[PDB]
């Protein structure tokens, strides 16, 4: 599909020290739908496809102000308020693991060095799976369904819109000829406009000249029709053709699976007069859940260090949910 | 029998000229305004104090 | 003025792993007056200028131990509870854009590779610009009042005072002839103190002899009188001359700026008896502000999430300032 794509250039509101750029690492969309955690982003560039099209992850292709070039996927970045673990890469999309964070960074590494990154306001803070904050993944635990991006290259499911391109400005097509415009295309396609008479139009494959008109007065930019682009906000759109659309499949789609949540230890329990008391004993944040009959009264906290708790035991019954383990019911006696 | 002469002193910065509040003793306000008056189908306009 | 000044090594009370050293990358002050953020900070060593006084942008010059050495700008490193960015540098000054923390690190390697930091304490959490916290810097905006210390190289307007340097000490410096003291001065200013009779005083430019005096008993260092250096509390006074002192201008001086800003999204309104309500959605914190007549009781609350805000209007009138918003009268119906 990356032989009739290509990588652009598009607006980024922060291309480092809070200055707007036309970046080619400019961020579209951020996805967050994963419970597990898992963000989805979208970028002006693609990743894992060479400059003549063929596959190779270690490579990375940006567009470098005229024509697409080849970059390296090690110097590829992620980063909220600090480094994303990066989970899959593939054309346009990225999946990260992030810490907590007010903004999202994407950055890269072009070939004479040169870090280009863009800058976007993302309220980052994924909610808990389960009932307990922990930091790691376990092996054994809990089987609680999440969502998540799967790490697959296939694209099956998921889609987005493309068309043909806009126009990429460049005042060097333009030059004096003596007082005059002279539009040089070299071979590629271009769209001018000039504030003169006679012809003013195009998107031209060759050569043009406009007589008796000021270069000042007229306005340059890359053209295309060949190839096919995200239909990108950032992004013109096509003035000459409709409302012309394709639709191409995309890597990573959204899934039902399971995440894996770990336990704690049963807290030391005494009982009372119709109460319950137990000592808890955390090693992490643990949820501490509790209800009565007809009213249940329902109340949560969550338990970071150790601490005692008195619970009234209805003669209807009370039930008590300590962390990922079953729930505890106790009843008073007759 | 060595002894240090520590020595300091509060002068304004250098953020004087361009960061700074003024204290001003405020007394007797003049009234200003100039009142439209629709006069003869036209709008004419009178600043006085 | 390079020329006349040098590089030097200072008190730092955190070197590494909160131990005290006598550091080549020493903090003096960080400033912090402007209200974009930026802060400009004091170090013992001088960027930009190599050791034989020329301007390159690419060096960096230290004190290395006895004698300046050469180093990379490259190196050259600042950080808080995460890395900075740094938005100019030259001699004894750096501008840098910091996250929030509670210490301010600035660092440098050296040729022989060997990291040199200097951690002092220092609280930093700078201020909302306008009334949206936001992360990256945009290019259109409501252009608000703001101080900044400008990118420019040219010193102009601030100063630092500057004196002939203190003492570095150099056991070296003395040697036993055959059961005596010998101070050899290598063609340098040294300032000697021998636990001895006789002469035991200067500041020397001359070779000197303590006869029946053991080397434990006497003290050397390393002036000087040819050069200049910060007026520095972390190093010591020249005990010869009297107040002496000179002064130089400085580069960045803080001066009077414009800084771009953004604006919310303007909240579904519903009115009641002399009463309105808004159903605010914020995207990011933002600034909620609202007075009345001669009581204009001023409230104000940053608005993180949904949040539906119950306004009584007085006959007076309301005014209401939502984030970058201009201003929201409201009057009662008579």
């Amino acid at each position: 599909v990356y032989k009739a794509t290509r990588p652009y250039l598009a607006h980024c509101p922060d291309c480092g020290e809070g200055h707007s750029c036309h970046s080619p690492v400019a961020l579209e969309r951020i996805r967050n739908e994963a419970t597990d955690g898992t963000l989805k982003i979208q970028v002006s560039l693609q990743i894992g496809i060479k400059t003549d099209d063929s596959h190779d992850w270690t490579k990375l292709r940006y567009m470098d102000n005229h024509m697409p070039a080849d970059a390296e996927r090690a110097g590829l970045f992620v980063r909220t308020s600090a480094p994303c673990t990066i989970t899959g890469t593939m054309g346009h999309f990225i999946l990260a693991r992030c810490p907590k964070g007010e903004t999202l960074t994407v950055g890269f590494t072009d070939s004479r060095k040169i870090s280009h990154s863009c800058t976007h306001p993302f309220h980052h803070d994924p909610p808990v799976i389960g009932r307990e904050k922990f930091h790691s993944r376990p092996q054994h635990g809990k089987e609680l369904p999440c969502s998540t991006y799967v790490q697959s290259t296939a694209a099956t499911t998921e889609e987005i819109e493309v068309h043909m391109p806009p126009d990429t400005p460049d005042r060097t097509l333009m030059s004096q000829q003596s007082g005059n415009v002279k539009i040089t295309v070299n071979g590629q396609t271009v769209r001018y406009k000039c504030n003169c008479g006679g012809s003013n139009e195009g998107l031209t494959t060759t050569d043009k000249v406009i007589n008796n008109c000021k270069v000042d007065q007229c306005h340059a930019a890359v053209t295309n029709h060949k190839k096919w682009q995200y239909n990108s906000p950032l992004v013109p759109r096509n003035a000459e053709l409709g409302d012309r659309k394709g639709k191409i499949h995309i890597p990573f789609p959204l899934a039902n699976v399971t995440c894996r949540v770990p336990k704690a230890r049963n807290p030391t329990v005494t009982y009372g007069k119709n109460q319950v008391i137990m000592l808890l004993y955390p090693d992490h944040p643990t949820l501490l859940s509790y209800r009565n009959g007809e009213e249940p009264n329902y109340q949560e906290e969550w338990v970071m260090h150790k601490k005692e708790v008195v619970l009234t035991v209805p003669t209807e019954g009370l039930e008590v949910t300590w962390g990922n383990n079953e729930p505890y019911k106790y009843w008073p006696q007759l | 029998e060595n002894t240090q002469l520590s020595e300091a002193h509060v002068e304004k910065s250098e953020s004087c000229k361009t960061e700074f509040a003024s204290a001003y003793r405020a007394h007797t306000a003049s009234a200003s305004a100039k009142l439209r008056v629709l006069y003869q189908g036209n709008n004419i306009t009178v600043t006085a104090y």
